[PDB]
């Protein structure tokens, strides 16, 4: 299989901002949930306005 | 090789299931949540909740200093365990190196 040594090496400052970048990914899924939650709200009342 | 890891794997064994680590125990995996838990600014906190025979896992990410910011990722129901048993913690380090440090 073999294992390269590039995987081991890191700079701490970059790894910290990598965690920050990983922290931004939470907001993405939060936005994605918010969009789909807004999308389903718009569609159901569109049926509800027409049904009314 | 399935990019599941880092992940938290719930496996309940009666003593007859061999844990194969080559698939990282995905075959005998009762439940799992694919979440990174290494290299966090704050220590990672987890909530393990066996209650009414369901085993609920709630995790604090360690990206916040809040202790109670627990988030559900996976669980099982109708879980069977020896009601008399020993709680234990264990960690392994392979060729690649981690420091597994448990604060509380």
């Amino acid at each position: 299989q073999g294992q390269p040594a590039e995987e081991i090496f890191e700079s701490v400052g970059d790894r910290e901002l990598r965690q920050v970048f990983e922290g931004q990914n939470r907001i993405h899924l939060e936005i994605k949930q918010l969009n789909r939650q807004l999308d389903m709200i718009l569609d159901e009342q569109r049926r509800y306005v027409s049904s009314l | 090789g399935k990019k599941n890891n880092p992940a938290i794997v719930i496996i309940g064994n009666n003593g007859q299931i061999h844990y194969d680590h080559q698939n990282d125990g995905a075959s005998q995996a009762l439940a799992s949540c694919q979440r990174d838990f290494r290299n966090k600014p704050y220590p990672v906190r987890a909530k393990i909740t066996y209650y009414q025979n369901t085993l609920t896992v709630m995790i604090n990410n360690g990206f916040t200093p809040d202790k109670n910011d627990y988030e559900f990722c996976a669980k099982v129901e109708n879980m069977i365990i020896p009601a008399q048993g020993h709680f234990g913690i264990s960690a392994a380090t392979g060729g690649l190196a981690d420091d597994h440090d448990v604060l509380s």
